[PDB]
RNA sequence: AAAUUAUUAUAUUACAGGCGUUACAUUGUUGUCUUUAGUUCGUGCUGCAAAGUUUUAGAUUAAGUUCAUAAACGAACAAAACUCCAUAUAUAUAAUUUUAAUUAUAUAUAAUUUUAUAUUAUUUAUUAAUAUAAAGAAAGGAAUUAAGACAAUCAUAAUG
């Protein structure tokens, strides 16, 4: 429902792709275990630090 | 508290001067007032009570139960407007309502640009001012129940800014026919797509596509050549902004199928000059074009 | 400098916004002070537990949208936090738990504590169908009156009798007590009963730790049962 | 008779209040 | 300035009157009667479409009882809540001979009770059924939507 919701609306999403998952439901697959916690939380700790590092670069050029 | 006269003097008109005086040598200073919690005497808000409120108080000269005049002193002659008009701003409008002074204004582009706009955030004046909207289909379609025969109309309508961009629409309404249009003009905008277009006029070669029942065969035409299709394909390649195009339907004829049919076929059976050659690494030139060129 | 519109809430886009970021601030508090102990005195039964209701919770957490299993959660949350120990607890989770206790606060009680009146005796009605009684027990040997008329006069039941003496039968107490007891209205079984009742009642003052034991014996519960006009 | 060709009337008359 | 107008009586004629008519046709009225968590509307979504809106032939209670859940969400609608009565308590009023102050009647508060523990089940968890302990005066009622199908002359109101 979201995946189709976000391409009615183009919004462009991010997922986890298991062998099972279909790929070109979503503009940017990571192929991956998605049933494991250590692995979700592993691929997503990782895109969370990057949005951390863009939102922390967008303050600093605010600064300076 | 006890004031002097020279103090009340200043605040309170000289009729109530007396009764102030009066109360203040009857009621010791040391007085304890209580409060009552079975009768409410007084009202919930402050007032020295010396004015009379042209609507919260009984209007001088009136009859009513506590009116003080003789029978044949009261000062109300005329009847025919209300004798209390309400206070203040003289409404009482709730917070957010909007007084129906005009009715019948409205534009349905308008209210269908507004709530698109609050709704997916498409810009207002692209839909008011840059899109014509064509009715295709409007019939009644009718469900058998228990109750009875219930009947719905139906609308499927096109919209285009002449200049690329079209969408398809369909509403339905068992109140009327207008309610329909306004869904479908609605849900026309929600579809909006851009369509290729060889040279702003035509489309890129010939076009075999079946849709359901639907045979679509579509041709590229010459410059002035005009619409000669069927008149669905028409007023889809009107708003569209397909000038040159020629073509025959096969088997169904179905109205709606066919403007579903043409929408899918001018978006997945075209393929632009520029996206065959980058596939194919090659240059494609227009003939026609280049003999014109410097 | 440049402005933009953003939703208020990191749960915006859930089913209730209002409920899951309350959750999640009291989630916060419960991790933060995972360590801290609980109290001991939740097996003494401490009678403090003033949570606002789902109704008014409503108004802070969604509304409509609320639905009596997320009201029931944010109570297991506010209950965890609130029965930290008291001397281990900080400013932080009161502060937090403050927002979530009955307002009724903001006003008193309505109770004094009952005590013996210039001459030593407790007061106390009692009521039972139409009838009504007003006894004085005072500490004597045993003695009896109703209406200024010996018990075996007044009551003529033996039955009757022995409902006014359960209630000291129960405090084992029968021949520490005069009573003086005043009733009217209805019959030999509601005044008895009445009396009862009123005895009951006017000897929690003498010794309220024995108001558990009367409770139990069900002798200071009013009987509401009265004649009722068919329907 | 009546449902299949009164419709022809009025969704021909919904384009003439179109105009209006 | 004797004519006019008021009242009253009498007379005059359209009529008045009718427990005459449901084999006098309709409307009320009330009755019974099912229905009372279901319709309509808005939006979203699926199907080319008429249409459908999906879990779900959900759990649970004596019972919409209560709670979950789904490409649906929400509003209106009405139950329900609410509200009143009863009961418990508080304040006010009575110069306690209109006395029943053990009362009268205004206002307010209270519960659709609450908590710990053991046992048995469970969707086993922040759970129900149970018992145990603790707190409590707390234990009972009332009215309530719109439709649908049907009855009564209503000597209980009409119109023709
Ligand atoms: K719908
Ligand atoms: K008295
Ligand atoms: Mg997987
Ligand atoms: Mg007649
Ligand atoms: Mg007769
Ligand atoms: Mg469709
Ligand atoms: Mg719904």
């Amino acid at each position: 429902n979201a995946l189709l919701e976000a391409i009615k609306s183009r919004v462009p999403t991010i997922a986890i792709i298991d062998t099972d998952s279909e790929p070109s439901l979503v503009t940017y697959p990571i192929p991956g275990n998605d049933d494991s916690l250590r692995s979700v939380n592993f691929l997503l700790g990782v895109l969370a630090r990057a949005g951390q590092r863009g939102l922390q670069n967008r303050l600093a050029r605010n600064n300076e | 508290q006890h004031y002097d006269e020279s103090l009340l003097s200043r605040y309170y008109p000289e009729s109530l001067l007396k009764s102030i005086k009066l109360a203040q040598q009857t009621i010791p200073e040391d007085t304890k007032f209580r409060v009552s919690r079975n009768v409410e005497f007084a009202p919930p808000y402050l007032d020295d009570f010396t004015k009379i409120h042209p609507f919260w108080d009984y209007k001088p000269g009136m009859p009513h139960l506590h009116a003080q005049e003789e029978n044949n002193n009261f000062s109300i002659f005329r009847w025919d407007q209300v004798q209390q008009p309400l206070p203040g701003e003289g409404n009482i409008l709730p917070p957010g309502v909007s007084l129906p002074n005009d009715g019948g204004r409205k534009s349905k582009s308008a209210d269908v640009a507004a709530g698109l706009h609050k709704q997916t955030g498409v810009d207002p004046d692209y839909i008011t001012r840059k899109l014509t909207m064509k009715p295709l289909v409007m019939k009644r379609v009718s469900n058998q129940t228990g109750k009875g025969k219930i009947a719905s109309f139906y609308a499927l309508v096109v919209v285009g800014d002449k200049n690329g961009m079209v969408g398809l629409g369909e509403g339905k309404s068992r109140e009327e026919m207008s309610k329909a249009i306004f869904k479908a003009h609605w849900d026309a905008v929600r579809n909006l797509k851009e369509i290729p277009r060889y040279e702003n006029r035509t489309i890129y070669g010939d076009i075999d596509f079946r849709y359901h029942g639907v045979k679509l065969h579509l041709r590229s035409a010459k410059p002035g050549f005009g619409l000669r299709v069927n008149h669905v394909i028409f007023e889809i390649c009107e708003c569209a902004g397909i000038k040159d195009l020629s073509g025959k339907v096969y088997k169904s004829r179905n109205d709606m199928n066919i403007a579903k049919g043409t929408i899918e076929a001018f978006t997945k059976a075209q393929k632009t000059l520029d996206e065959v050659a980058l596939g194919r690494g090659k240059k494609l030139v227009d003939v026609r074009k280049v003999y014109y060129s410097s | 400098l440049p402005r933009r519109i953003v939703p208020k809430l990191a749960t915006f886009y859930s089913a209730n916004p209002n409920h899951e970021d309350r959750i999640n601030r009291l989630e916060r508090l419960l991790r933060k002070y995972i360590k801290l102990p609980s109290q001991n005195n939740n097996e003494a039964q401490q009678t403090k537990a003033p949570w606002i209701s789902f109704d008014e919770y409503a108004l802070i957490g969604g509304g409509t949208k609320l639905k009596p299993t997320q009201y029931t959660q944010l109570l297991y949350m506010l209950n965890k936090l609130h029965n930290i120990d008291p001397q281990l607890t900080n400013d932080e989770i009161t502060s937090e738990l403050s927002q979530y206790y009955k307002k009724s606060s903001m006003l008193s009680n309505n109770i004094k504590i009952k005590t013996l009146d210039e001459f030593g005796r407790s007061i106390a009605v009692g009521k039972r169908k139409s009838s009504t009684a007003k006894v004085f027990v005072v500490r004597g040997t045993g003695e009896i009156l109703v209406n200024g008329r010996q018990l075996n006069d007044y009551f003529l039941k033996m039955k009757d009798r022995e409902s006014i003496m359960y209630p000291l039968q129960v405090i084992e107490s029968v021949g520490k007590y005069n009573i003086f007891a005043t009733t009217s209205g209805g019959g030999p079984t509601g005044q008895a009963e009445s009396i009862m009742h009123a005895i009951a009642k006017a000897l929690v003052v003498f010794n309220p730790l024995l108001k558990s034991r009367l409770h139990k014996a069900g002798v200071l519960t009013r009987d509401y049962r009265h004649v009722e006009r068919k329907k | 008779q009546k449902a299949r060709k009164a419709m022809e009337s009025y969704n021909e008359l919904e384009d003439s209040l179109q105009f209006d």
